[PDB]
């Protein structure tokens, strides 16, 4: 009409993207027991009992996977906090000397519970002693440990060996009393502003989801680290569900995210001691002193059909997107050992499992249902000491021998996968898969997907009938 | 009835009774409290954008509340202007904007003009200040 | 006259004429001094300590001030209010409490309801709001 | 019309109808953005250059909110107050003051009393919330 | 080098200037010593005692 007049309303709900500055928060029940963990420390703030989720009926957002801005502020707090517990640890530039090493002689039982029946440690590890100067002159006493053939290379004048790192960056003994738990973090978010959750169930990467929520901030997300499997997170909800940036572009990574668990079952059947030797004023040297006892191959069992079945629905579902082309995984095609290797940590130790049974099969038609047997499939794990965890951005680490016996049973609840080019087979209809590759980030864009940061404008702007009052 | 953002889908009629909801979570948050337990606890990783954290909220509310402040609408949810709406800005009838539109898209549509409409709601306040000191 | 806190042992009738001398003292500190002379000294332990000093003091005048204006009581010492006493928070008598209590004992008193009077505060000032929207 | 600070040579009855310029610019800045590109960002050298500057704009307006809410012109630019001008801290006439001085000399010449003259319009607002409330 | 230089504005050479100075590093691993050979300008070293060094 031709009477209206503005009027301010203060409260409105009226958001906008925008980028901030998400900080930390934990419960309580998880810390407290003084093991003063690496990533979930205890500087978060304790987190709300009771958390709030709003569901906004009518309203469709523009989610967005792939351009988050969520990762890229975890991967920086991931690798701030891996560069700060290192900080006051020990460095190894002593231990870089000329190592003489040889075989080891061990002796075992002999049934060593011979279920698995891969092999025996042998032939992985060595021992290697260096000189120490003593009193009298031009005399050495030789100082012993066993390294892993993975942590020692030939230089020259064969028989004289010495650590991968020494040339090419200075490691540092991750300190023993600080664990590698992943606590779950909760991220959140200053107070003005909110975080949007998609609740819909069979949900892509990006598009228009019309089922937002508004939290205050997010779950457990568990910083745990692995390369070609995620591990030991969340599952799906509607079904098994495959994202990727753009499924033509054979250079981006596809996830594969499961809705039914599949349980892994790592153990190092072995006996490591440990024994100190002090290396410079006052720092001290942790090394395997001697393997007594039991003596096998680390090894992961998988139950068999639940994997053969989990990969069928997989393969149903990627048929989708790939209509007449057969559907077949292969082995990893090479690459770094984070690659090639289903790589993980289990109690403070760092595996890489071979993981060739696991992805060497194919689907040609389903013309029969072929029938088998409930079989455990045996996947034989090295184990590395020197670890290089991110490619140049991280600091090196040396992680000291743990005493016993280990073992970590955990989830699957993810697969990355690598499509493969072909250029030729039009009438050779067939694709064929590769797992790992990808970066660290794409194990968080398997949890940060479903949310995104919005900044609330609660002033807001209409016309009423409404005139101020003039005073008089 | 609602929680915070709750009738963010609501046309902008029924989404009007729910204004002290998303009002009163301007300051409030978890951030204010110290830790899980009290090296340099203070320059930790998480211990700085904990202190980000508090000034991004003290600002954020300070952005509004300095317009409130210029506007003449300092303690009140509702205020009512005595600025006359053009039509130029949105020429839409009062039942076309209150009966199906939602808060969100009245925002976007008139975006071009709040830089605009923010100088003319100071100026007449501005005006209404002056016309006092001459007249009592 | 009294200083900081000097009425804080008298009754409530007579601790309420000097409302003043606690209210010009809530942001005003020695804390916006610079140094005793001007490496990143920025970063200093007792640099660090004056940071945090600032920001607390900053934080804790708004969230008083953050509900003033929600009540539409901003810029006013003493604000009347049209929200009724259902004697349910308290059913003593008016002499009781002007005559008979400090402010401390007061506020101990109603510590269970005040989450509950500032939410009945909220909604009286934004039922204002409503009526005179739709009523001018 | 004038930029910011552009009347500060003008007289004060002349320098007055621009007010709303340099009250629009007490926390609006460039410091607000992130950076051009975003170990430990928040630690270099104009990473706490940037910090304490954010603070720094805080303070400063809420140094004079604060005395905007105690005299009770909080929403208002230019607020009218109950307190009679005793001409001992200046006892120029009307025409020498808003058609003669400037802002900074005006400024300048009472700063002996600007210490009490904030004391007095404190304590005048809180006799005038007094009387209302044995008033009502 | 080449004899001519361009010597355009004859200002002289680098010659008498440099000095090939060698010494002892240590290799990645601390226990074998290697004599490695530099270019230092004049202006960068001093002549402590026992010449030549
Ligand atoms: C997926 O997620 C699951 C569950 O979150 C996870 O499985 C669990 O992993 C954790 C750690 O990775 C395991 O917890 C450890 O378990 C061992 C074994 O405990 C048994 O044996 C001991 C005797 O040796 C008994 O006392 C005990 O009751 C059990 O019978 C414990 O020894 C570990 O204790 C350490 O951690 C505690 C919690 O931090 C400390 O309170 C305790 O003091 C121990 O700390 C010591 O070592 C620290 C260094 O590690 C050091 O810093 C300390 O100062 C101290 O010296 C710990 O409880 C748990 O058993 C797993 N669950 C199951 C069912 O096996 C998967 O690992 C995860 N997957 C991946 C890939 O991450
Ligand atoms: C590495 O080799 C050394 C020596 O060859 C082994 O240590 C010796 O073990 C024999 C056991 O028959 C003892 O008699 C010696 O006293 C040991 N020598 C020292 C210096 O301790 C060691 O066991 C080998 N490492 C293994 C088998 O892991
Ligand atoms: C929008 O999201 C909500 C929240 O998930 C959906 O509500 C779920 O409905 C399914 C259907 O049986 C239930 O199994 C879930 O338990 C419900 N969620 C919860 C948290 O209980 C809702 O169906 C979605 N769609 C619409 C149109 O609202
Ligand atoms: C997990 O997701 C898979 C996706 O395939 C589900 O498998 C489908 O289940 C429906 C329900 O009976 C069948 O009609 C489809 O034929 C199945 N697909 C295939 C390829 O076999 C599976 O049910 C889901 N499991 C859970 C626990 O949610
Ligand atoms: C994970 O593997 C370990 C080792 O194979 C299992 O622990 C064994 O369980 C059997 C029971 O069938 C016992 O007879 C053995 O003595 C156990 N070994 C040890 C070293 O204690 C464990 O049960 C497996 N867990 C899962 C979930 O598969
Ligand atoms: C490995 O996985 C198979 C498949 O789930 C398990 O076999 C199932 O056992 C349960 C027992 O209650 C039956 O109800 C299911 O029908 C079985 N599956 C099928 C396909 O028939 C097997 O038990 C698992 N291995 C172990 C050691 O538990
Ligand atoms: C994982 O295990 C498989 C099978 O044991 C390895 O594949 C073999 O690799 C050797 C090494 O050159 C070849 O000679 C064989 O022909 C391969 N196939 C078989 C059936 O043995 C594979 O190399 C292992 N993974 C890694 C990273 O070494
Ligand atoms: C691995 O998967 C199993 C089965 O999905 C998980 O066990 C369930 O965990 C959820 C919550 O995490 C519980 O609500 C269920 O009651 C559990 N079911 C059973 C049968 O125990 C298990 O927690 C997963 N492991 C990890 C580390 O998340
Ligand atoms: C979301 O939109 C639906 C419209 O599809 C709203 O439902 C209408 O609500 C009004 C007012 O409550 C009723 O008069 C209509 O009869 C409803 N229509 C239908 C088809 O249900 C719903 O209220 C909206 N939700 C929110 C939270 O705003
Ligand atoms: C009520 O709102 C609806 C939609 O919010 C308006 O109807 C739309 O009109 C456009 C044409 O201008 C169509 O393209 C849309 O399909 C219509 N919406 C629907 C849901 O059908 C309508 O104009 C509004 N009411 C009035 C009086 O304008
Ligand atoms: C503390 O309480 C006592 C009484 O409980 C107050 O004493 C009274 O003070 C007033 C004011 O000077 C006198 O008129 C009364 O005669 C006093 N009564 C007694 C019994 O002495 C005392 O003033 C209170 N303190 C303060 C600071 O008000
Ligand atoms: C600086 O001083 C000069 C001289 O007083 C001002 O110029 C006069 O301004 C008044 C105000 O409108 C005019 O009426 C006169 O005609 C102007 N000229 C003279 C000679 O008086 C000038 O305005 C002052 N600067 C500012 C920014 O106001
Ligand atoms: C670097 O080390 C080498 C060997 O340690 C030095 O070479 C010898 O130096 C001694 C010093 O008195 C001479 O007596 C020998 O004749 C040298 N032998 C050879 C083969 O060079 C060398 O001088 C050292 N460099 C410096 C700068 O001192
Ligand atoms: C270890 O495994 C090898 C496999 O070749 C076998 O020959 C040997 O007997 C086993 N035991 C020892 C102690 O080497
Ligand atoms: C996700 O799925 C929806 C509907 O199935 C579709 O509109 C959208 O384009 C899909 N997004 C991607 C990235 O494939
Ligand atoms: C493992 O090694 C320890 C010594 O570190 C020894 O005492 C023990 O007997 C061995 N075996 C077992 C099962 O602990
Ligand atoms: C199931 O596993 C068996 C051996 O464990 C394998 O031979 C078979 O090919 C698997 N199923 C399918 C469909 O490939
Ligand atoms: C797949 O091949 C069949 C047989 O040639 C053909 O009919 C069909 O159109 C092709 N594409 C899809 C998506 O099925
Ligand atoms: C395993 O991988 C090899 C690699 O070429 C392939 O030839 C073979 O068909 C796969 N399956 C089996 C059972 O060997
Ligand atoms: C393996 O399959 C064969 C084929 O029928 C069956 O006779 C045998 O019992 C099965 N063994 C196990 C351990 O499942
Ligand atoms: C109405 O407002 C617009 C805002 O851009 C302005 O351009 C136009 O001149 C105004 N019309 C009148 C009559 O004030
Ligand atoms: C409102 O303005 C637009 C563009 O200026 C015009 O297309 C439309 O017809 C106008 N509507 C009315 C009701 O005047
Ligand atoms: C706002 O201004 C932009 C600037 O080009 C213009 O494209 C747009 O049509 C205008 N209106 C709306 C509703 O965005
Ligand atoms: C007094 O408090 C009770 C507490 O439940 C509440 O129900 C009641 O409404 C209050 N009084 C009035 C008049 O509202
Ligand atoms: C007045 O105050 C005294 C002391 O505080 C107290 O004992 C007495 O009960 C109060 N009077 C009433 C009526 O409550
Ligand atoms: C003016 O000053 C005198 C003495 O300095 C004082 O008595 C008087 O109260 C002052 N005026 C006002 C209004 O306070
Ligand atoms: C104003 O005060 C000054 C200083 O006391 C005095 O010299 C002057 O005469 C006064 N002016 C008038 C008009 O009384
Ligand atoms: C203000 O105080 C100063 C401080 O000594 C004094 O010199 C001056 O005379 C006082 N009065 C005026 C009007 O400046
Ligand atoms: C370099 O400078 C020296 C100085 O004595 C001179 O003898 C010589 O000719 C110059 N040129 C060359 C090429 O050496």
């Amino acid at each position: 009409a031709e009477n209206l007049w503005v009027t301010v309303y203060y409260g409105v709900p009226v958001w906008k993207d925008a980028d901030t500055t998400l900080f930390c928060a934990s419960d309580a029940k998880a810390h407290e027991t003084e093991a003063h963990n690496i990533w979930a420390t205890h500087a978060c703030v304790p987190t709300d009992p009771n958390p709030q989720e709003i569901y906004m009926e009518n309203v469709t957002e523009n989610f967005n996977m792939w351009k988050n801005n969520m990762v890229e502020q975890m991967q920086e707090d991931i690798i701030s906090l891996w560069d700060q517990s290192l900080k006051p640890c020990v460095k190894l530039t002593p231990l870089c000397v000329t190592l003489s090493c040889t075989n080891v002689t061990l002796t075992n039982v002999n049934y060593t519970n011979n279920f698995p029946n891969i092999g025996n440690i042998t032939d992985e590890v060595r021992n290697c002693s260096f000189n120490v100067t003593t009193e009298i002159r031009d005399k050495k006493q030789k100082v012993y440990a066993l390294f892993y053939k993975l942590d020692i290379v030939q230089m020259e004048n064969k028989n004289s060996y010495r650590l991968i790192n020494c040339n090419t960056s200075v490691c540092k003994q991750a300190c023993p009393k600080i664990s590698f738990d992943p606590i779950p973090i909760h991220y959140c978010t200053p107070a003005g502003y909110a975080i949007l959750k998609c609740n819909e169930k069979n949900f892509n990467g990006t598009g228009p989801c019309k089922n937002v929520s508004s939290v205050q901030c997010t779950h457990g997300i568990k910083p745990v680290v692995s390369t070609q499997l995620l591990l030991n997170g969340s599952l799906a909800e509607g079904e098994i569900i495959i994202r990727s940036e753009n499924l033509t572009n054979n250079a981006k990574t596809i996830i594969v995210h499961l809705n039914k668990s599949v349980e892994i079952n790592c153990t190092r059947p072995s006996n490591n001691t440990r024994t100190s030797v002090t290396i410079g004023p006052g720092q001290v040297f942790y090394r395997t002193g001697d393997i007594i006892g039991d003596i096998r191959k680390a090894y992961c069992e998988i139950n068999g059909t639940k994997w053969n079945e989990t990969l069928k629905q997989v393969v149903g579902k990627l048929k989708e997107h790939f209509p007449n082309k057969t559907i077949s995984f292969q082995p990893p095609s090479g690459g770094d050992l984070e690659i090639t290797m289903h790589h993980f940590n289990c109690r403070g130790e760092f595996f890489y499992c071979n993981t060739t049974q696991l992805f060497n099969s194919t689907w040609i038609n389903s013309t029969t249902i072929k029938e088998y047997n409930d079989t455990i499939i045996y996947l034989p794990c090295k184990i590395k000491q020197i670890i290089n965890m991110w490619q140049g951005v991280g600091q090196c680490m040396y992680a000291p021998p743990i005493r016993g016996k280990i073992n970590c049973v955990s989830n699957i609840t993810g697969i990355l996968l690598t499509r493969d080019g072909g250029d030729a087979n039009a009438t050779n209809d067939t694709e064929t898969f590769r797992p790992g590759g990808g970066n660290i980030k794409d194990n968080w864009r398997s949890e940060l997907y479903k949310y995104k940061v919005v900044q609330i404008e609660p002033l807001g702007i209409a016309p009423t009938k409404c005139k101020r009052r003039v005073v008089e | 009835i609602f929680g915070f953002l709750g009738a963010a889908g609501s046309t902008m009629g029924a989404a009007s009774n729910t204004l002290t909801v998303q009002a009163r979570q301007l300051l409030s948050g978890i951030v204010q409290q110290q830790s899980n337990l009290p090296h340099l606890l203070q320059l930790t990783v998480w211990g700085i954008k904990q202190l980000q954290a508090r000034v991004l909220a003290v600002e954020r509310y300070l952005e509004v509340q300095k317009f409130l402040g210029l506007w003449g609408c300092s303690g009140k949810i509702i205020c009512c202007t005595a600025v006359p709406w053009n039509s130029t800005w949105s020429n839409k009838s009062f039942e076309q904007i209150w009966n199906n539109m939602t808060w969100i898209e009245w925002e976007r549509e008139i975006s071009n003009y709040t830089s605009q409409i923010y100088d003319i709601l100071t100026e007449s306040q501005f005006q209404q200040d002056i016309n006092e000191v001459d007249l009592l």
